[PDB]
């Protein structure tokens, strides 16, 4: 059947007088056209009118009415799939993936006229079309990226990437990562066929092809090479010799790259593209539909659509936002100090499109800044992806200089001047009187307090401060700290910028480590204090690496400089017991002095927990061992793994009580984008209640493993009240 | 209720694989030419007892598919009531096929049956059966796969074998081979490959180098050849061992086991069958046993093996005379000679698969028959034989001089 | 010393070949789905008593290869002490697998053991492992190799059966396999085969035609498809058979075991082991023996082995209750009814692999576990359980229920 079982119609028929049909897309309940039950319904009709009437139909044009083609889909639906609901899914990607194997054995030419974005099942649909001709216009993007989501592709995309290109080159390129292209790289690599200038080329261009192709091929009309006799796979099949040989390193290379991490989805492609290859076509599909069936099912799957999906779109909505703001325009950006900070700062708010004062302490300084936004502009043209010629243009709207009198018509200054209280009230006082009055007074801070910072300034309610990441070009967080004095207007103007230049901005309040250091320090502190209890340190970096972070802790621990985190333990232990109370401090501030002591305090200093030469990590310290006794104790790698997990998730939960930050949305992806929390686990929050250890699946579940883990590594793993029993 | 006891113990030489002898030779031939031999052997015996034949073969693929241990009955004029199995367990295949070939006659439903393997591995390669563990991608990630040329190097990682120590056993198998060939060890158990005109093709292991030197040892490289040289496995292993930070690469092509071809053939029969049939028991099996470990070093297997068939013996490592471990890779031999303290006077005394090379299939009934021979040119009175099996697996065996 | 029990006995539904529904299933899993179920019938069971997982696979290439007996071990999740052994006996490879694991445990080195086979012929056609009897020309050449296939219409020609003959026990089996699954006798033993999201693939043998009639068979086409479209072995069994002036060829699609997949699970431990494990015995293993016939009429190897067993037992034909013979071709089995004179309420009471199918690794286990069922449900004391396996083998089991 092409039907699942009354909603709207979201396809328009149109023949021609050669018998060309054209099935324009044109979704009412949305802008854009999505796979959802009035897609299927929609496209099931439209199927079943093509064999009704093949008897007067030569060829088939698949068109959109939107501005882009067709993206993801009913996202809304696939999360709310319970594991007793395997059957509905499972019937629902064989329905889809049906029609679009009519629509490919129909004997008549199929051709796709890609104007916009083709994402998800989207891409889906082109491919089951035998000449795919797509627009190049800026923004068209055609890749799978079920697998950001713990999914995969089910409409037949792994099943006929695989086809197309064999297991290695469709897996590798496609579908292990969701790789997004661009329409010049997807016609090189094979996705496209052919390319056209305008939108309005494609309809016309189309069906010319089709009276090409039933007039010069007239039996391979309208057949896919692996539908005809003698086709061969690119690569081979799991039999083939050549194959056969560097099959054994696929799964193995895959977990190198996955460093052990708990993401089935990556699996489950390999296992569907390789084992779909040993079988025909309609066995490969339905192999297909049962592991997508299980992803969805899943519990992984759910806590990455809710985060890179609900949690984003809310965030890019205006939830952390004041809704009851306008909108204030910037003109020129001020920004002080030229490192390796205040460099990138510049360079991402001219790449979008403002104006901006580069100040240092010198003016040779405000070049090194400005250059290093030039040695991105070599990269921005030696991959021609920029304009060379708007592009070098832009950067002509910085302006690096050292008089204080270029700050003369700046709207918003962002201090990346070197961490230090007084010379933060000094570099401000020096530069509020000259920039406007309304000027936005933002400051990139590490942990000093804002409320304190603010006294340095007259107008603080202007005064906000704005945390980037380094390196600020690539990463996509910008922490937003609100202080005490810190108007409602100064977050509105400092939230539409961030979207200006392309961020994800999140709001904390002023709080003692704010919500980024705050949280990460638990997680490097964790990792300290087993190296003190005797383990081993490669234990700690696998545990870390298959925890699912980016960086291993003691790693990172190198990089944030080892005597950066002494002060912070002297800044804590100050606020404390200046207020009376008794500090009971980490057992992780021993192994740090311990270190400080033997010299190796960072890859800043030379050494660390690792060896350094010429600035290239290479390997752990070997006197490590011999300090700590490393192997007096062997704990489960689960332990080592739920305890840094737990830690920042405790830690976060305690930030959402104590109100540095607001929403759940903002602690998910301010984890992820910014700590490098694991994304399996949708987000430091998200893994509160999508946890899934041996004990159950929820809330619930973590509890009574935080409770485990207290009885036998420290109280400080005790749940707070806001989720006690 | 019946006791098994082993009466004839035969091999071929081992035949390289770069231009070797036996490449010319089909490895049904190979179990022929030694079935050939019993008979020139025993012309009396009445080859109708004979109520099975079981023989070892990794790679059952082209000249070695369809029950070979059958081809060879119907090919050398067996009786049809003779049967004829084969069998795969990795590289314990030998040995297994001689332990159901004696748990056969101890259940009395069978008499006497022939055992052993047979491997030609200059033209059926390894692996070329394929696999489900390497080449199924949903239980090669389930399942950590690692080729066992890693499992290897892991072992010597863990227990801190040095380069130095592994090339120095591979020295001392390579003299106790020379040794025993010179002293004529192998003479009565070693039949030559000959053709069907009865002209010489080898009667030699050829794979051995009797002038290995220390030195011309450390000039190898590491295992980089077959499977190895894939990328992943390396960091896949740590993975498992994540207290290990850098795999120590130490097995080469000189302290791993050669490629050989070759076969083996056992008798085994109850006691009132060779009685019946005129033949002498030249040893009894004791007892054997299966058992296994960390399937991901692959490699550890015999360990535990062993200790399960000495406890079902009522035995102790003490009450043992010699020693015989499969040489598949130097550390694993000294893993296995470091977790149980074994003296290097019972450890394979005339050298070991390092020199004479590994045939799969058939490995474990020749190192067998070894250890028949030298229990008693040594007038000893028991010997364990045990391999490691891919996969973690492990078998082990317990013989005993009658 | 020992007694072998049979503690549980299970197989999955047989699929067809043509868009069968186990094509997509790959062979591993079909073992692990019942490995599952073992363990949903028994938590509280101590997995590392099991010492040996013994399985039969005529094919074991590409997704068989690799000792797969081993890799189903891992994969479910089984001790890693639990061994894993592939052996090839042909078609009563997975009695054979029985057969051996009930010999193990009689020896006494062997606690409990799983035994079965696997074979999906779907996806690993028959032969795909080459073969040494069928293309080496000089050992074809010397015993005269003839497709079963052919030495199946032998067998008629020289009894005297005709075309109506063999057709019509045909129609036997397609009944009395569809008079099983409406009586529900297969209900117990059948284990659904399953996706990894728990939704029905197969819950049925799909290869049963439960409609066929008499004329249905006569319109079939005499066995031209694989090995019998070639020309020659027409006259070289009448060469053998010298008396023989032309063969009848009566064997079709409706009279010979149809092609499918599945798998079968037999678990085999002594006495202590059972009541140890809280397990009930229901049925013990008397005897087993293998002997042979004719390797060039290849499918008469039943017959002597069946008398063997007999005679081992001490029992004669009128002790057993329930005859079971593999329908691997119509006549082989009126064959084996007229050498020994048996009742037809005895001999494959419940259909054979005419109407369900012949998956060959598995067949010997699951004719097995049907006997056991029957013996339960009639109440009955004893069985036999033999096969014709190629070559000119047989291999022969009595069972009887405890």
């Amino acid at each position: 059947s092409h039907h699942h079982h009354m909603p709207d119609n979201t396809i328009q028929w149109d023949k021609d007088a050669d018998g060309i049909v054209t099935l324009t897309m044109d979704d009412p309940s949305g802008s854009t056209n999505v796979m959802n039950e009035a897609y299927i319904e929609s496209m099931g009709k439209a199927v079943d009118r093509l064999v009704a009437e093949k008897d007067s139909i030569t060829g088939v044009v698949v068109a959109s009415a939107k501005k882009t083609f067709f993206a993801g889909g009913d996202v809304k639906t696939m999360i709310q799939a319970r594991p007793e609901d395997a059957g509905d899914v499972f019937n629902t990607v064989e329905t889809i993936k049906r029609q679009l194997r009519t629509l490919e054995t129909l004997g008549k030419p199929v051709v796709a006229a890609i104007n916009g974005a083709a994402l998800g099942g989207g891409l889906e649909i082109a491919l089951a079309c035998h000449h795919r001709i797509a627009a190049d216009v800026k923004g068209s993007q055609l890749g799978l990226p079920e697998v950001t989501l713990g999914l995969l592709p089910g409409g037949g995309g792994v099943t006929r990437t695989v086809r197309m290109f064999g297991i290695q080159n469709a897996f590798v390129s496609v579908l292990a990562q969701g790789t997004r292209f661009k329409p010049a790289k997807a016609k090189e690599i094979g996705l496209v066929d052919e390319l056209v200038a305008t939108v309005e080329e494609l309809v016309p261009a189309a069906k010319a092809w089709i009276k090409e192709e039933l007039k010069a091929n007239p039996d391979g009309a309208g057949v896919q090479p692996w539908d005809k006799k003698g086709y061969k796979m690119p690569g081979g099949t799991p039999s083939s010799p050549g194959l056969a040989a560097i099959l054994p390193s696929f799964p193995s290379n895959l977990r190198k790259q996955l460093k052990g991490a708990p993401m089935p989805a990556p699996r489950a492609i390999l296992a569907a593209a390789v084992e779909g290859a040993q079988v025909d076509f309609d066995t490969a599909s339905r192999i297909e539909s049962r592991y997508f069936a299980s992803l969805v099912t899943g519990q992984v799957a759910k806590n990455m659509m809710q985060a890179f999906f609900f949690d984003l779109q809310a965030i890019n909505a205006g939830g952390s936002r004041p809704e009851g703001i306008g909108k204030t325009p910037i003109k020129r950006i001020g920004v002080l100090g030229a490192g390796m900070m205040g460099a990138g700062i510049a360079y991402v708010s001219a790449k979008a499109g403002y104006e901006v004062v580069l100040k240092d302490v010198s003016l040779e300084a405000a070049a090194k800044g400005k250059g290093y936004s030039e040695k991105l502009e070599a990269k921005a043209l030696e991959r021609g992806r920029t304009t060379q010629e708007r592009s070098d243009a832009l950067l002509a709207r910085i302006t690096p200089t050292a008089d204080a009198a270029d700050f003369k018509g700046v709207d918003f200054v962002i201090e990346a001047v070197f961490e230090n209280q007084e010379l933060k009230h000094k570099v401000f006082g020096e530069i509020e009187d000259i920039v406007e009055p309304n000027a936005i007074l933002g400051s990139n801070t590490s942990t000093l307090p804002i409320t304190g910072l603010a006294t340095g300034v007259k107008r603080q309610e202007d005064f906000i401060g704005i945390a980037f990441f380094s390196p600020v070009d690539k990463m996509p967080l910008v922490e937003i700290i609100k202080g005490e004095k810190t108007s409602d207007e100064a977050l509105a103007r400092v939230f539409d910028y961030t979207l200006a230049i392309g961020k994800t901005p999140i709001v904390v309040n002023d709080s003692r480590g704010f919500f980024t250091s705050r949280v990460i320090g638990t997680f490097v502190n964790e990792a300290l204090a087993m190296l003190g209890e005797g383990v081993e340190p490669a234990s700690i970096e696998q545990a870390g690496s298959q925890a699912g972070y980016p960086a291993p802790p003691l790693q990172l621990s190198d990089e944030l400089n080892l005597e950066l985190m002494h002060k912070i333990a002297v800044a804590t232990r100050k606020g404390v017991e200046d207020a009376g109370g008794t500090y009971q401090p980490h057992p992780a501030e021993a192994v740090v002095e311990k270190m400080i002591e033997l010299g190796r305090s960072g890859r800043l200093k030379g050494a660390g927990f690792y060896e350094y030469a010429d600035g290239k990590r290479s390997g752990l310290w070997p006197g490590l061992r011999e300090t700590f006794k490393s192997g007096s104790s062997q704990p489960p790698l689960q332990d080592m793994i739920d305890r840094m997990l737990f830690a920042e998730a405790l830690e976060t939960q305690k930030c959402l009580d104590e109100g540095v930050l607001t929403s759940t949305a903002d602690a998910n992806i301010g984890s992820i984008m910014g700590i490098g929390f694991p994304p399996w686990t949708g987000g430091s929050a998200q893994f509160i209640v999508g946890y899934s250890g041996p004990a159950g699946t929820g809330k619930a579940a973590f509890v009574a493993r935080a409770r485990e883990l207290a009885a036998a590594y420290g109280d400080r793993f005790l749940p707070p009240e806001s989720l006690l029993s | 209720s019946e006791e098994a006891f082993i009466y004839e113990a035969i091999r071929t030489p081992r035949g390289k694989q770069k231009n070797g002898s036996l490449h010319e030779v089909k490895p049904l031939s190979l179990v022929v030419g030694l079935i050939d031999e019993l008979r020139k052997r025993h012309p009396d015996l009445d080859e109708n007892l004979i109520s099975d034949v079981i023989l070892g073969c990794v790679s059952p693929v082209g000249d070695q598919g369809g029950d070979i241990a059958r081809a060879a009955v119907l090919a050398s004029g067996m009786p049809v009531t003779s049967g004829g199995v084969q069998l795969n367990r990795f590289a314990a295949s030998g040995l297994e096929a001689v332990n159901t070939a004696a748990q056969k006659v101890r259940s009395g439903w069978d008499d006497l049956v022939l055992a052993g393997g047979v491997e030609s591995m200059s033209r059926v390669p390894m692996g070329s059966d394929g696999g489900a563990m390497g080449l199924d991608p949903a239980t090669n990630y389930d399942v950590m796969f690692v080729p066992q040329s890693i499992g290897a190097d892991l072992i010597a990682t863990i227990e801190g074998f040095s380069r130095e120590d592994v090339d120095a056993y591979a020295l001392r198998s390579q003299q106790k081979a020379a040794e025993a060939w010179s002293g004529g060890y192998f003479a009565k158990s070693v039949v030559p490959v000959r053709d069907q005109n009865g002209l010489l093709i080898l009667d030699h292991d050829e794979h051995m180098r009797p002038d290995t030197t220390k030195e011309g040892l450390a000039k190898l490289k590491p295992a980089f050849e077959g499977l190895a040289a894939l990328g992943g496995f390396d960091d896949v292993a740590l993975q498992k061992y994540h207290w290990v930070e850098k795999i120590n690469h130490v097995h080469t092509g000189g302290n791993s086991s050669g490629i050989v071809d070759g076969a083996a053939l056992v008798m085994i029969g109850s006691a009132a069958a060779g009685k019946l049939q005129g033949l002498t028991p030249r040893a009894r099996i004791v007892a054997t046993a299966t058992s296994g470990a960390d399937p991901v070093i692959m490699l550890t297997g015999p360990t535990p093996a062993t200790r399960k068939v000495l406890d079902r013996a009522g035995l102790t490592v003490d009450d043992i005379d010699l020693f015989e471990l499969n040489e598949a890779f130097a550390s694993v031999v000294l893993k296995f000679q470091k977790d149980l303290n074994i003296p290097d006077e019972k450890l394979n005394v005339n050298g070991g698969a390092i020199a004479m090379g590994h045939p799969l299939g058939a490995t474990g009934a020749m190192i067998l028959g070894t250890m028949v021979d030298e229990l008693e040119r040594r007038n000893a009175r028991r010997a364990l034989i045990t391999l490691c099996i891919g996969g973690g697996m492990g078998v082990a065996t317990i013989i005993e001089r009658v």
